[PDB]
């Protein structure tokens, strides 16, 4: 895989080659793969390879990454969240 | 103990391309 | 995602933004998402987003969180289990 | 070696609400 | 969940409350849950709760647990494997 | 880096009981 | 499971007994199991056990392994990718 | 915090054999 506009990865704190979970709001499919960076400003969200069997152009999805940390750190942890609308316009 | 926490997410992005044949 | 009454989170030791597995006793579906805290006393269990395709209002589910630790500590580890009945009545 | 253990669980809770269009 | 004869857990090095993957050879279903100990010598393999939707009495399954360790340790690691036949007779 | 390794397994055990209604 | 030609394991940095994810490009199925080493030069990719329900002889698949590391190291991490064509010809 | 990253992958290999009755 899933090439994602580098700007989007930056906003969510997601790294290239990092494992990501993709939850399809449109069809309900849930799968895991890894992130690839697409050129900045391209606004690309491309599901490639076997992943192409789980998502289609037009589908609305949620892309998430998880990290591990000690319990004390976990209690004060704040996730990096980016919300989108329209033509993958960030807010 | 170690916890698994949501690091971050892209909420409701729209898929713009699908390539069954590589990029993989 | 899954908003859970904060009293429930406290009892099971589950944190907000933590990864949780949801096993549906009613339809047999099993999926993973993350916890969101709902207002105390509300007795709320809300499956939001893409997860709404995996559970319906009225479904009985088991929500669990997993943690990692050295083998020596795992030997004596004890999980936090909360039992429910009726309309989300913690017994 | 590190083990993955059950931290806790809510046994047999009822889903009270489902919101597919949630944006939060 | 899956109550497993404590002797079986001992042979495989699996702990109570440890996360386990169950792969059904009979129907092809693959799910994850956690282990519970059944009394020694009982030879019990019981799929309880939501897991009961993935396995039936008579089904042949493979139960596995995974642990993490540094790369150097990983290269010399030897898994604890137990093979069964007949009435859950270990070999 | 940390690897995820097979710790051990019960190869081809037969399920002896199924309880949809608890034990969970 | 999944026996893989040892030459392939070496190239991708995948170890024997390590967890691997198998994404089926042909049927779209995605599952997890562990790696077993097959004889060098055999060009073997064998899906054994319950996994035989998820892939058939002739299916194109992508096999991947994931590791964990501190965020600072993850920033410059580079995966080991091996490309194939024809009858498991490593290009 | 600890990240989960792709270690390596075999891109587009063909399944040569499938053995459902395997006991090893």
């Amino acid at each position: 895989x899933c090439a994602i506009d580098q700007d989007f990865l930056d906003a969510a704190g997601i790294l290239e080659n990092e494992a990501i979970d993709i939850w399809n709001v449109t069809n309900g499919k849930r799968f895991s793969t890894y992130a690839i960076a697409a050129e900045r400003g391209s606004r690309i969200i491309s599901v490639n390879g076997a992943a192409a069997h789980c998502a289609s152009v037009g589908d609305i999805v949620i892309i998430a990454s998880f990290v591990t940390m000690p319990d004390e750190e976990a209690r004060t942890w704040r996730p990096n969240v980016a919300y989108f609308e329209g033509d993958n316009e960030m807010k | 103990m170690i916890r698994t926490m949501l690091q971050g997410k892209l909420h409701r992005v729209k898929v713009t391309h699908a390539d069954l044949h590589y990029e993989g």
